[PDB]
Parts: structure tokens; C-alpha cells; sequence
């Protein structure tokens, strides 16, 4: 099976048509007006019209605002780009931490581009050329076409091709029983090798006798690929083309990072725009989750002021848990959420609330259910009385080594004698640091 | 005896890990043109000396080295012939600016 | 649909300043509404920009948060128009790991001058007629027309060359510089043949060339200071104008640069298209960066500098001490101080009913004075944002108009910087770090 | 008398964690020695790490110095055996200049994880008999040729596609030399020679250049299996020869976008059979000085399916947690202790430090008096648990000197007079504290 | 300079090229000219046949295809070839100049060498180029060359000043360093 | 002979047979506690049984504490590696603290391999160019036969090449007259020199002759070298050597120390127990000598936990003066020796004590006797009470001066004038200081 993860129970925000929150749905349980907020915001993202526009999700920890943020993920599908980071992430050796966050504000906007071409393809079986004596004038003997015959499996036709394409012709070295490709707006041929026909008991080449094609020896082939503006600047920054020495020199020095320009990013929105206006890329503006921003720097932050006021931005998502702490990078400033006002000004708020014992009982039969187990319902009630006493989330991590317990004791349900000798073989955050007076 | 096995990676484990993107942005200049139309250009530096190489003097080297050097500078040579002349083009400096034609009408 | 990569960020809806040919500001034009001392000072230092003669001349605009300084830099962008330069940075961006803060503030510097280089070139274009090689050395023939006149050139042999790389056959019209023979290729005039199978393409047509075939044309270039140091900085240094490998360019480069611009300027080839650098919240540069900014302005290719800060008395980064606007005194007396008022009920329902324009949005009047209000009991930016959740609420129910009823809905739901630092007071001992 | 290079350590007397079937705990078994609780709670998790079903599950072992901590690590490293990952560091090895915390960290998860991938080899091999290849004669026929090979019982005749007779001849082919070719491919190698001239020798002066014959048909279909990291697939992807920073360590920061598609990639291996993935174990002691920054990239790090089991280990109460000015427990932050488990370790008995003793006799090979054992039990009791375990080889060296065959009491005397524990030094350092410098 | 009426080389075993026999036309005169295989691969550089007008400069080896002669050009109606006239002087000048430089200059071109021939040259050419520091030994020995050329006639001394504003930007080590600096016989004001 | 160094007249220990230390020998005098749990563990590093046991030498300046830790060099003899290191050596540009201390930990261990070189060695009689016999039928043009003949002082002898080794000595342009070197059972050729009786064969050279070898042709002899990290752990980081394109071009990039993985260090250790089970390789555990240890940081001791705890890793001794002082990098958490208290229970004390008045007029006597300096008993005497008065050193410094002023007086021995015109013009660090306290 899959392995199982923390947020691995989060399928969606289950809320209604009218995006009112269902109190139980798609693996979360309460937060109804944060579930409704991030509705808002997933229609939002969906609309496609804003850029920069940036929310935080607030409040203490273990009120699922990290599981908000990954249900927004679920809810928008795997079209729409989705980007974590953690804050601490911006400190690179390589690259300054304003670098850093551009680098992600781009991988947050997707691109489908959806060229086209049409090609022939098949067994040659002519190389056949054509005759009409002399070019109106002083002559030995003139072609004025190339008779070309195709077959692969569908049928058999022939195409009378310009005479220019014999130079490229024998360029490629193709002979009867090749098996070729020609692309009908440069008339470019290509060969593949040749057929399995030849094959099947000789062997013994590199060229491999590629296997007679499928399907017609007309094909119009739509190729989709996905692609982020991060991957064109990265690809458009580096000098790729091995017919240069520097391009292998770079094999052995180390290929680090590097503070991509503003220039750059100007040309590639420029022809990316004219893609867009041509018709063969279509523009998917996505989002930028930043879990533990509080992590990150008054320059950071005073850079993201900039950054979200660009119209290129993609949507942003931060979440923190800390109060009124110092920022970092300040010596002495204080701010709510550990954020500089100024940015705060700049994001809307979604708060998140602590849970009641029915809902924290309710999440522990999810993560039970999600993980296999089979509980009974006093175990499920003094877990929950646990979960109460303690923090949710050590009550969730009690299940599986229980039902490990369990097992081992032959039984396949996890009663209350198993989680409460589990509870004393493991301890808590809280009553390890009363020990800790204990035991200094 | 001979020695056999201890290649740790082997070969086929970086066959199977085989890990399976263009555009116009080298427009520069503007008004499209080719980057190096542009370059050729406004590329009028040259350094103010030049120099060549220091070079080790001892009266009487010793064979390892000069063996040493004559295999590496023939190895060089040799394997750089197919990249050479692209090579030594990227790589060589600009010593002489030379007056614009135009100069000769505006003056 | 067609969703192009500029989407509505916030401040798409600013155009210009607004101001009359004699620089005194109108109430709303061009996006732009109140804040008419500050636009009107905008305009003379527009106008300082535009004149090009006075070097090194720094302003600074200051005000509360929320006032619109931004605003006031991109109206300047707008209105100052995309042929001169206008560069645009945080304060942040400097502290690089691949350069010092002095070179960074060199490069954008340098970033914000343009030489617009001017040279003389001939060209051949017309429509190609007939084309022939006789390969075995190679020797061919080429015809050209035009609607006037027709030509046949007998070739060399790398101009043999070059037709044949570029594969060029009759019914192109194409352009050959006279220079060193590169050819461009404009269109076809004339179809291809249709008795050829699977070369059919069907493109687009373009017309014959008019006038003379050989013509000979000004073109201009336009190039700032700093891609003419990264060019020179190295061999093969023109990649890092796109990596941004530019690591400490030499000062000599810069000197002779510097000397050869000013020659092409007396040689009649260039001219100095000085533009702006604009510094968005000033307050995070270090006091070594404003100490260098205090001597890089005395310079004559120096640009325009415009900056942004919000600070009172407020700590110098990399100091112990205080002064206004988080600056020190040597640089403050170099410059000019642009100050931004709060705005007032009108100037704040103005704002909103242009943004709400730029994004699509019909809202009933009370709804607006209900926004109005909340805007100025919170924040203007929070009244803002507010607009486009309502209209998505609005959607959902499917109605027509943004109401009152979608904006206290929206005001329950997303929470601005006051209401939630009271309650976090509430649960300040479920919050961490206090 | 040989000496290899694993030689007597601090935990080199424990082979496992010592428990039954139902994960109950023995006295004293596997070198282990009380921890009866804290060994329970080891055997559950190692029971977890075996599954392998549930990911980012984290784990602390708290508790006083010379607790057995690292022990009790040591002991589910060694019953957990090889064939599943256990990377243990320390938690200040992160800090390098060449790659950023989380970058190390990053690494340090996805070493944990292992990867076994199945190859089926389609080759050829065989001995050559003879070779005849044309001269030129224009076209493709200048290089038409014919290849011999014989095997054990069968030999057989191979025509050649004109482009592999240079690298034979680039190789030096030898008649009766030994070679083996992958099918479609070609690719030529080299294995040995056979030497025809002499029979029956190996080893010495003669036919010492033989390598083996071969032993079957030629068409040798076999399956080979390749176990290999996560962290080794990201670095050979990141380089056109990456692998040899695997070696050096000379990895940059690894982009993210290669990481993101190996795991895609491994998870198209993993549904399509190909191949199949063991997560194993982190093991981090000392994580008390692990940055602010770090625990914050392990709070998001720990929640990823393709995350392994994180043990970690501490010592101190509560401490500051480094990179800020606050106090916690554990010097960890609260937001990640809510995500661990915490099992103690309590201090040692009389019974249980004699025990310990006696195993570390018995690991350095010591014999001593009943009277020895329990002085120097009452000097591990009264100084410290390690401060007595360092004396028994010292004293056994002063019985060895005195040309003893046990050690007395004597000698723990003499050995304790010789070398002084921290209490005893530190007083003698406050009686000539004015000789001692900078306090 | 001139245009080059032949180039053939002369190669033998000790295989390789000995050197190379070019010739040379002006305006008032022909020459014929042996010359370094370094210059010959420097004359494949610019892709140099018979009939184009060149410059070389000996002392660097330095090449310049201006063009070729306006002899040729009524032979093709379109050429990509760029036309150059013949050159009137010698084909063989010998000129004296005066070059302003640093000492800077002359530590940075000996320090970071670039106007080398050898492969190994072009090789380290290849790296990023960097600010390195320095040595005393380097400096010493440019100063020796330069008193050298002081006492042969060859050179003037031209010392200068140096104007370091907002010096209190420097940290102590700066301002320690300076003792030592501002003590040396060859500082400048 | 060699300079004189501060350490020079320090020979071993000074200990008898039963390891007692004696009143003064080799050099030392008093410290006998100290002297004789040194002896202890100079018997603890030749049992070559145990790993990672840890010392610290502690006490006040001046006490002998390098001078135990360099006696212990000495006694133990130059076989066994000793890796001096200083705590600042740690804090580089290039690689990690970490990296730092476990390459020095590998630099401790030792590996003595053992191996027989054989070689024929002689003027070149002639090469028989014999022809190829009937062609291969594959290729033709090649060689196969090739007898080389040789010729030495006592000797004359011919052999059969490999056709390629042929090549190998063609490509040197090797032919008669040229003494070769012919590796026995590898590919190696040298031409040594051309034969010194060719002196009137050419006007000039560029080449110097060589003599003709004596003994046999067939020169055999066995060898033994002794290795560390030196050649397998950073041989095996960036590959010397080669010859593609890349290794060439590596052999004149810059050289960088990078931060080697554990896993190679693992493959390694497997390699060299496989090579040491053959027989071919001895494993020779040796000491690191981390002298000023108070100037590690905290990461560092916390590192040095888990490196001490190995079972491969080498016997280390610690050196630190200081009191109770800060711990660097902790900022407010002060421990005894500036040492953590964690890292302090894992290692063994030794206290050194300071010296007596008779002591010191040994020593400064002794320091005479070494740098070759006659004194008088008076002058000895002033300057020993000098020493107690300031310091040990300081007096054994006012030595040299003093002989130099008596050699420019014409005296051939030190006078209590000499010793107290240096003393006049040379000022102590308690006198200095005074005179700053003053102004």
C-alpha cells in the first residue's frame, strides 16, 4: 500500500454547493469559517484574474491550518500549480534569500504549451526519381520530383517530394527498408533506423532494427507539456549547446545556482505572452504555500512587499503560529505573528480555533480509519480524554504503536488496556517537562 | 593473484538512473538580431598590458616532471583538437581596437 | 478568457499622474486620485528626468503606510513611458552572496543610463525571382525584383554559402546586409508548387519590396551602461547579462567604458538616455550602502535616484544610532522630501470606485459607504481586497451586484490586522513566543 | 593475534535490544542491561520501522548523561540489521559550508530511505574461436565480418554489423579471450582470457592470468538486483558525472524540480514492480544544538509520505534553544515535541552498573575479583558510570605490568589514584585557582 | 601588414610545423616572411587565404583580418566579403609609442596571465575570472622590472594620489593596515 | 644535526622497568604521577585493542603537558602515527569543523602494507623484431612474438613481451644502447638512461647517461609502506590520474578540500579488513595529540561525543590550561578546563603539578646541557630563583642571550653578570605589566 503521512485523511474542504462547510466531510472536521474562507480563495485562484493577492493562516498549533492550506491543494487538482516551502528554505549557500523566494513566485506559474505538427512516416520502399529531361534550357537530365513510398501497417502511399529534399536525403544515409520521419512544414528528414522485418533472430547493432511503426503514414501529432516560468529561466540562462567547451567545461566545475536577472524574466514573460496571443500556450497561474514564515527575515519581508504588488505574482498562502514575537533580523521589534505590520497590512487573516473533545474524538476515528485500525469505543474515549488532557496530536501518534501492541498480543482491536500501557511507555511534551524539575 | 570486484557504483546502476525548455529570450539587443550582432558592437575593451605566462626556470629538470607535462600537454592538445579552434576563439583576448571606418567621413 | 501573463495586480489601475500640461494635478485621472502636492512635485521631478541635463539629483518620498508612495513611483513609470529606463528594486536586493553591496549598487546604477548607439547599414531586399548553383568553388546566379525595378547578381562563393544554410529559393523576399552578406528571410510573395506532396505548408503571404532593391538606412540601438560592462567584463561574459555571474566587475572596464561613451557622444554615434532608479523601502540598506550612495550621486552618469520609506526616528541598519526615516543626515541633505498626506473619505471612495472598475465589479452606493468606512476604520488595502471576495460571493449566489450583505459576509470571514490581534491577546497563551 | 580496524568501543558489547517475542525485556541479554521501559518502547518502534507503513513518525530518548541513550540507538541499529537503512549523525554535522541545514537535512532523510530496483540482463558471452572480417571494398561491405564463440558445450558463428570491429581491435581481441555483449546495444567487455597453453594452475607462477572459462550456453538470461538510496539517485542526476561527488561529497544544493521527478519516477517503478522502496531510520544524537531553522524544516519535512523514521536523543532539562533567547525543554521548540514521542531513561542500580561492568569484562576480555567489582562498583555509583568503565582496562594493563592474572583491589586503587574523574580535578583546580587561567 | 599573396607551412618530425612561409604585399613593396606555428594557428583564427589583408602585431602575435583588397571587388555583383583597400606603408614598420599604465596593471596582467600560447594557458582561461590576492613577491618583482626600465631610459615614474572619502566606514583592520602602508617608500601621497 | 626546539631534550618517560617514574630521566623530572599513568597508556596504545579512549592533560602553564604528550611520541616510536593538532586548526574556509577533526582522526590510524617489487633491469641487447607468423584472419596488421634481450654488469638474459607492452616501449622510442626498466608482472617501461659507454656517440645531449645495473637482471625484493587517509580515503574522493578529458583538466584545477562521506569511509574500512584477512596489510592504530582543546567550539565537542564513541576510532589525548570559563560558542554557560562536563566524563584526567625551586634548576640545567651552554653554579642559581620569581620559561629563555653576551665578552661560560645585564635589558610579562599598571 501507500505509505501513510500526517495529512494523508485530507481529500478536500467539503463544503457545499454554496459553499457553505459541511461540519464532517472530505476528512476535515470543524473549522467551518475558515473552510468557508478558503472556498473563497480556491474560487479565487480558479478565477484566474488577481496576482499577488496573499492571505495568512493564524492561530495555535495543531488547528489544521497546514491541512486547510493542502485541502486548497486537493480542491484546485493537479492542473493547478501548488508550491511549499518552508521559510527556512531561503537561506542558501548558493543564492540570496531574495533570489530564493523569486525562484518559487515563478514555480508557482504553470504554462501549458500545446504545439502541433504533422509528419509521414513508415518504410521507404522507392527512393525513386522522377525525369523530365532538361530545365528548359542547356541540359544533361533533370528530376523535377522525388517519388518517395511509405507503408508501415495501415496501408501504402507514395508522395512526389520537392527534388531539393535529395541532399538532406542521402545527408541521412537512408536506403529501401530504412525507416524514416519527415516533417511537412521543413520537409526535414530524419531516419529511425530500419525495420524489424530485417530482425527477429540477426540482432547484433546499436542502430536496433526499430520495429515497423503503427497506425497511418499520414499522422498530426498535438503534443501537450506542462512547464513552469522557473524552467524556462533556467533553461534559457544556461549555455546548453554541447558544440561549445564550455558547455562540458561546466561538467566539471560545479553547476551552483545563480541570481537570475530581471532581464531575463522581462523576455521570457515577453515571448510568453506572444505564445499566449498566437494560440500555443495557454497560462496557468497557480500558488505559493510559505509554512513557517515567521522564519523568515524583516528583508524577506520588506521584498515581499514588492513582490506581491507585482501583476505577474501568483496567489501566496502563509501561515505561522507564534503571538506577539520579535521579528527576526530586528534586534527588539515586536509584531503580531512574529510578521512586520506593513506585510500584515497587505494579506487578509483566516483564523483558525482550537478544538473541542467531540471533534478531536472525531479526528482520531479518521486518522484511525486512514490507518488501518480498528478501535473500540472506550479506547476511542479515554484516547480522546487524552487528547483533551494532552495536545491532539500526541493522541493520534498513540494509535498505530497500540495496535502494534496489540498484534503482538494476538488481538485485532486496540482496547483501552493497550493505549493506556502505551501512554506510560511514551510521554508528552507537557509531563516529560514536569519530569524535567524531577530529574533537572 | 589478480584483484577482482570492489567497484562499489558500478556502471548499470547509472544506466537504470537515467533521468529521461527553449525559446527566443537570447534577444537581447531588441529589434531581434542574433546576441552576437550586439556584442560585436559595443566590445571595444583591451586590457592595458598583457602578459604572457611565468615561467619555471631550473637548470636541470628532472625527467618525472618534464615526462609528466609532455603527457599532459600532449593529451591536451590531443583531445582538445576536435574543440580547438572554438576553443582557443572563445578564449583569446582583444589587444588592438583599430580606428571606426565612419571616422573617415566625420572627420 | 485568453488570460495573458499581467494580471490585476495592485496598482494595474495606475496610468500616469494625472496632472495638466502645466503640471497642476487633477482630482482622478489616469488612476490616480488625491495626493496633489506630492503628484505635482512628481511631475517637476518628471520633468527633471525628461530635461536629462542636471546629474545625480535624489528625491525621496515619505509618509504613513497606506498613502499611496508606490503609487506616486509607478505614475512616474507610466507617464515617463518605456523608452527611457526605469529601474525598479527593494532595499533587500542587494545584500547578494555573489557581489558586494557597492557593486550591486553599481550595477543598478549603471542599469538606469542608456546609450542609444546609432550606425549607418546598406541592404539588398527584394523578391526573389530565380536562384541557380552549380554545385560541383561553387559558382550560381541570383535574380531580384522589386515592384520598380529587377536585378540579376552573379555570386560569390560565400555568399553561395549563406543562400544555401538558409536554404533560400525562389518566391522569398528576403534581406541581405551588403555589410557581411546575413540574410533574413521576410515571407513568400509566390505559393509553392502544389504538385509537391507533403511540403505544404500554408503560411502567410507578404508583399514585394517597393523602391529601390540596394537601400541604405539609419538604425538605432539602444544599450545600457551596465550590459556594455558585462560584455567587455570578460570573454564570453554576455551570459551573465541572463545568469547573473557579473561577480565584481573590474573599475578599469568602467573607466575605459565611460571615456569611450563620451568620445562616441562627441563622434556623433550615441547619446545618453539618462533614466531613474527607484529604491522601494529605502530602511534596509546599511549605513556602508548610504555612505556609497552619498558619492555615487556626484558622479555625471549618475541617474535619477527616487526612493521610498515610511520610518519616523528610526535605527540606521548596521548602526547603534537614530534619524529620521531610518536614513543618516549625510544623505538626507542631498536629496528633496516628497510627503504623502492620509486621505480622506472622498479621496478613499474615489479609490475604491476605481478599483473596483479595473476589476470588473458593480457594488450598490451603500455598499460602497460601507466599504468606505471599513476602509478608513482599518486600512485602505483591506477595503480593497475585500472588493474581489465579495464579488466572488456575490457569484456564488449568482446575483448581479456586490451588496452589503456580501461585504459584512466577507468582513466576518477575513479578518484584518487589529480584530485578530485581539483575539490572539484572547488565546495568548495558546499562541507561542509572546 | 590479529587487529582489524573495528576494534573495542563504547558500545561495541551490545548486539540488540534483548527482548522476547512479545517485545518484553530481559534483564540482561543482547549486552543490554536494565531500560527496561525505555528497551520496550525501542522494541515498539523498531516493530513500527520493520512495517514501514506509516511515515514522519518521530521519536525522542531523553534522560540524564550515561542513561544509555546512544545504547539503546546502538541496539536497534544492530537489531535491525542491514538491509534497511540507519543513518546516524550528530546534529552539528549539518552545519556545512557547503550546502545549506536544510539541504543536509534534506540529505540526511532521503540517505534513509532505500530503493532495491530489478534489471533483466539480455546478453551474450562466450570464448572466441576465430574472426574474419573483409578488406575494404567501398560502401558497408569494408567492414563485414564473421565472430566465433564457443562455450562449454555448444560454439556458434555471429555475423557483425560493420561497427563494433574497432572497438575489438581497440580492446586487443585474443583468440580464446573471453567477451560478453547486452543485445540491441552491443557494448562491448571484457572478461578474462583463458591461456590454453596451461592446465590446472592458478595462483602461482603459472597461468596466474587466467580469470575462469565459461560454464554454459551463451544466452545467460539472468536477474540482478540493484539496491541503491534516494539520496544516491538525486546525486547522479544532478551532474553529468554526479556520482563522483558521491564520493567526494561535493554536492551542490540539489534543485528541487530533479527530486520531485525521481520520486514521480520511483513511484512509476514502484506501481509498475519494477521496483520497491525500504524506509529506514534518521538517527540524530545531540539534537539540542540543532538551529531554530532546522526543527522548523523538520516540522514540514516530517509530514511527506517519502519521509523515514526520525529517532533523536538528548540530554539537557530545560535549555535555550539555539538561534533564539528562549528556553524550552529538551532545548527543542514546543511545535515540534508535540509531533514526538518521548521515552526516559532512568538512572542505573547497584545491580545494574555491576552487570554493565561485568559485560564490558567480559567484551575486553578482563578477569577480576568479586572485592574489584564491587569497589568498583561503588566508584561508578559515586563518580560516574563511563569513569569506571574506563578503569578496567587500565587496571587490567597495571595487572598485565605486574604480571597478574586478576585484578585486585589494588590495582583499581592505583588506577583511581593515577587518572581522576571530573570532581576530584575540578577541586584541585579550585585550590590552585589562581595558576589556572581566564576565570 | 599586407595582402597575402601565399602561405604554405613547412612540417618534419623531430609531424609538426616548424613554421610557416607567408608572403606579404603593399602598396611599395613584397616581402616573404617565416613565421611561429603560434601565429599560424592564430592565422587560421581568422579563417586568412590568399588575397585578404591582414595585421600582425610580433610582440603579442596578435592577428587582424581587415578584409580583403579592393582588388577584388568588380569580381562578384554580390559578395558577403567585406573590401579593405591595399595598404600603403611598409610591410615590415617598426614604430616607438608611449603606453600609460599602473602598477596595478602590470601586477593584475602577471597575476591572472592572458597573453599566453600554451594549452594550459587556454585551459585556465576558462575559469570565472576573480579578484586574487596578491602577493609581496609580485609586487616586489614588478617593481625591480620597473626600476629597470627607469635606469635603462625606457620609462617615467608618474606617482599619483589616492583620495579615500568617508574613511570612517573603515573597521580597525583597515585603519591598522594603513600604518604599515602609509610607512612603505613606494606609497603614494 | 638539528636546531634546537623547546621539546628537544625530551626523549620518553623516564620510567623503569616496573613503570615507575624516576626522579629525572629522558629528559624530565618530577611530574611522576603523571609520568607514570602516561606509561599506562603508552602500554594502553601498543595493545592496539581498544578505540576512542579520550585523555586530558590538565593544569597550569608550564606544567609539561605538551612535553608528557610529545614523550609519549617518543616512546612509542616513529611507527605508530602521532597527529599532532591545535584546536584552532578546526575553523577553515574550505570544509566543516566536523570534516576537520575526522580527517584528523583518520590521519591517527595507521596501515602498514607489505608487498614484493620485481623488475628486470639492463642494457637493451636488441628488441628481435620477429614477424607476426600467420595473420589473426580479424585484423592482420599486428605484432606477437617480440623478445626483448637484456644485458647487466654480471648478467645477460632474454624474455617474451605481451604485443602491447611492445607498443608501450616502441612509444618511447626505445632501441639499443637504452637501459630500460621493465616492471615484472605491470605494464610500467622507463627508459632509465642511455648507456654510459656511448660517451663519444654524440657531441652534446639533453639527457644524461646511466651506468649498467649489477647484481641479477631479475631484481626481487620485498617492501613495506605505511599509509592513512593520505592515499585511500582522498585518493579515492577526487580520482588522479585518468586520461580522459575531464581528470586532465582536473589535474590543474585548483585543489580543494572537500567534506568526504561516510560511505566511502565505510567502503574503505571493508576493503582494508578484507586486505588485512589476506595477510597483505597490518592495521597500526596510532594517537591525536589536540592540544589547546578549550578553543574548539561547542559543535565540536558534541561531535567529538559520537567520534569517541567508534569502535574505529584511534586513542586521543586533550591538553587545556584554562579555570572554570565560558564554553565558546554557548555565550553564557561556563564548565571546568573550558571543556563541556559531557565530554569531560569520557575522558581520563591527568593532573600536572606546578614545580619546585630544585625542579626548575634541573630543567633549567637540563635546557643548558641541550642547547650547548656552559653556566656556572652561581649563575644557575640567580637564575633559577628568577624562575620562581616570574616563570619556568622565561629563565630557560635568558639562556641563549646570556652565552651570546658572554662570547662577545670573550668568556667561554655564563657569569651571574650576563644573566643579569639580560635580565636588565629583557623584561618579563609580570614586569611589563607592572609598568602598564603604573602608566
Amino acid at each position: 500500500t501507500q505509505r501513510i503521512a500526517s495529512h494523508s485523511h485530507v481529500k478536500g474542504l467539503g463544503l457545499d454547493e454554496s459553499g457553505l462547510a459541511k461540519q464532517a466531510a472530505s476528512g476535515l472536521v470543524g473549522q467551518e469559517n475558515a473552510r468557508e474562507a478558503c472556498g473563497v480563495i480556491v474560487e479565487l485562484i480558479k478565477s484566474k484574474k488577481m496576482a499577488g493577492r496573499a492571505v495568512l493562516l493564524a492561530g495555535p498549533p495543531g488547528t489544521g491550518k497546514t491541512a486547510l492550506a493542502l485541502a486548497i491543494a486537493q480542491e484546485l487538482g493537479s492542473k493547478v500549480p501548488f508550491c511549499p516551502m518552508v521559510g527556512s528554505e531561503v537561506y542558501s549557500t548558493e543564492i540570496k534569500k531574495t533570489e530564493v523566494l523569486m525562484e518559487n513566485f515563478r514555480r508557482a506559474i504553470g504554462l501549458r504549451i500545446k504545439e502541433t505538427k504533422e509528419v509521414y512516416e513508415g518504410e521507404v520502399t522507392e527512393l525513386t526519381p522522377c525525369e523530365t529531361e532538361n530545365p528548359m534550357g542547356g541540359y544533361g537530365k533533370t528530376i523535377s520530383h522525388v517519388i518517395i513510398g511509405l507503408k508501415t501497417a495501415k496501408g501504402t502511399k507514395q508522395l512526389k517530394l520537392d527534388p531539393s529534399i535529395f541532399e538532406s536525403l542521402q545527408k541521412e544515409r537512408v536506403e529501401a527498408g530504412d525507416v524514416i520521419y519527415i516533417e511537412a512544414n521543413s520537409g526535414a528528414v530524419k531516419r529511425q533506423g530500419r525495420c524489424d522485418t530485417y530482425a527477429t533472430e540477426f540482432d547484433l547493432e546499436a542502430e536496433e532494427y526499430v520495429p515497423l511503426p503503427k497506425g497511418d503514414v499520414h499522422k498530426k501529432k498535438e503534443i501537450i507539456q506542462d512547464v513552469t516560468l522557473h524552467d524556462l529561466d533556467v533553461a534559457n540562462a544556461r549555455p546548453q549547446g554541447g558544440q561549445d567547451i564550455l558547455s562540458m567545461m561546466g561538467q566539471l566545475m560545479k553547476p551552483k545556482k545563480t541570481e537570475i536577472t530581471d532581464k531575463l524574466r522581462g523576455e521570457i514573460n515577453k515571448v510568453v505572452n506572444k505564445y499566449i496571443d498566437q494560440g500555443i500556450a495557454e497560462l496557468v497561474p497557480g500558488v505559493l504555500f510559505v509554512d513557517e514564515v515567521h522564519m523568515l527575515d524583516i528583508e524577506c519581508f520588506t521584498y515581499l512587499h514588492r513582490a506581491l504588488e507585482s501583476s505577474i505574482a501568483p496567489i501566496v498562502i502563509f501561515a505561522s503560529n507564534r503571538g506577539n514575537c520579535v521579528i527576526r533580523g530586528t534586534e527588539d521589534i515586536t509584531s503580531p505573528h512574529g510578521i512586520p505590520l506593513d506585510l500584515l497590512d497587505r494579506v487578509m487573516i483566516i483564523r483558525t480555533m482550537l478544538y473541542t473533545p467531540q471533534e478531536m474524538k472525531q479526528i482520531i476515528k479518521i486518522r484511525a480509519q486512514t490507518e488501518g485500525i480498528n478501535i473500540s469505543e472506550e479506547a476511542l474515549n479515554h484516547l480522546g480524554e487524552i487528547g483533551t488532557k494532552t495536545t491532539l496530536r500526541y493522541s493520534v501518534q498513540l494509535l498505530t504503536p497500540a495496535n502494534l501492541l496489540a498484534k503482538i498480543n494476538g488481538k485485532d482491536s486496540i482496547e483501552k488496556e493497550h493505549v493506556e500501557e502505551i501512554s506510560e511507555l511514551f510521554y508528552d511534551a507537557k509531563s516529560s517537562a514536569k519530569i524535567l524539575a524531577d530529574q533537572q | 593473484k589478480t584483484r577482482l570486484l570492489k567497484e562499489r557504483l558500478d556502471q548499470i546502476y547509472l544506466v537504470n538512473e537515467r533521468r529521461c525548455p527553449s525559446e527566443l529570450m537570447l534577444t537581447l539587443c531588441r529589434c531581434g538580431e542574433s546576441l552576437q550582432d550586439v556584442i560585436d558592437r559595443v566590445a571595444f575593451v583591451i586590457p592595458p598590458v598583457v602578459a604572457a605566462p611565468p615561467s619555471l626556470r631550473v637548470p636541470r629538470p628532472p625527467p618525472l616532471y618534464s615526462h609528466r607535462m609532455r603527457i599532459l600537454r600532449q593529451g591536451l592538445r590531443e583531445h582538445a583538437a576536435p574543440y580547438f579552434q572554438q576553443l582557443r576563439q572563445t578564449t583569446a583576448p582583444r589587444l588592438l581596437q583599430f580606428p571606426e571606418l565612419r571616422l573617415v567621413q566625420f572627420d | 478568457d485568453v488570460t495573458r501573463i499581467e494580471r490585476i495586480g495592485a496598482h494595474s489601475h495606475i496610468r500616469g499622474l494625472g496632472l495638466d500640461d502645466a503640471l497642476e494635478p487633477r482630482q482622478a485621472s489616469q488612476g490616480m486620485v488625491g495626493q496633489l502636492a506630492a503628484r505635482r512635485a512628481a511631475g517637476v521631478v518628471l520633468e527633471m528626468i525628461r530635461e536629462g541635463k542636471i546629474a545625480g539629483r535624489a528625491v525621496l518620498i515619505a509618509g504613513q503606510p497606506g498613502t499611496g508612495k508606490t503609487a506616486i513611483a509607478m505614475g512616474m513609470a507610466q507617464a515617463l513611458g518605456p523608452d527611457t529606463p526605469f529601474t525598479a528594486i527593494a532595499g533587500s536586493e542587494i545584500f547578494s552572496l555573489e557581489m558586494s553591496k557597492t557593486e550591486a549598487l553599481t550595477q543598478a546604477f549603471r542599469r538606469s543610463i542608456g546609450v542609444r548607439i546609432k550606425e549607418e547599414t546598406e541592404i539588398i531586399e527584394g523578391e526573389v525571382v530565380e536562384i541557380q548553383i552549380d554545385r560541383p568553388s561553387k559558382v550560381g546566379k541570383l535574380t531580384l525584383k522589386t515592384t520598380e525595378m529587377e536585378t540579376i547578381y552573379d555570386l560569390g562563393t560565400k555568399m553561395i554559402e549563406s543562400l544555401t544554410k538558409d536554404k533560400v529559393q525562389a518566391g522569398d523576399v528576403i534581406t541581405i546586409d551588403k555589410a557581411t552578406g546575413k540574410i533574413s528571410k521576410l515571407g513568400r510573395s509566390f505559393t509553392r508548387a502544389r504538385d509537391y506532396d507533403a511540403m505544404g505548408s500554408q503560411t502567410k503571404f507578404v508583399q514585394c519590396p517597393d523602391g529601390e532593391l540596394q537601400k541604405r538606412k539609419e538604425v538605432v540601438h539602444t544599450v545600457s551602461l551596465h550590459e556594455i560592462d558585462v560584455i567587455n567584463s570578460r570573454t564570453q561574459g554576455f551570459l551573465a547579462l541572463f545568469s547573473g555571474d557579473t561577480g565584481e566587475i573590474k573599475s578599469e572596464v568602467r573607466e575605459q567604458i565611460n571615456a569611450k561613451v563620451a568620445e562616441w557622444r562627441e563622434e556623433g554615434k550615441a547619446e545618453i538616455i539618462p533614466g531613474v532608479l527607484f529604491i522601494d523601502e529605502v530602511h534596509m540598506l546599511d549605513i556602508e550602502s548610504f555612505s556609497f550612495l552619498n558619492r555615487a550621486l556626484e558622479s555625471d552618469m549618475a541617474p535619477v535616484l527616487i526612493m521610498a520609506t515610511n520610518r519616523g526616528i528610526t535605527r540606521i541598519r548596521g548602526t547603534s544610532y537614530q534619524s529620521p526615516h531610518g536614513i543618516p543626515i549625510d544623505l538626507l541633505d542631498r536629496l528633496l522630501i516628497v510627503s504623502t498626506t492620509p486621505y480622506s473619505e472622498k479621496d478613499t471612495k474615489q479609490i475604491l470606485r476605481i478599483r473596483c472598475e479595473e476589476e470588473d465589479v458593480e457594488m450598490s452606493e451603500d455598499a460602497y459607504t460601507v466599504l468606505t468606512r471599513i476602509g478608513l476604520e482599518t486600512s485602505l488595502r483591506y477595503a480593497i481586497q475585500l472588493i474581489t471576495a465579495a464579488s466572488l460571493v456575490c457569484r456564488k449566489r449568482k446575483g448581479t451586484e456586490v451588496q452589503v450583505d456580501d461585504i459584512k459576509r466577507v468582513y466576518s470571514l477575513f479578518l484584518d490586522e487589529s480584530r485578530s490581534t485581539q483575539y490572539m491577546k484572547e488565546y495568548q497563551d495558546a499562541f507561542l513566543f509572546n
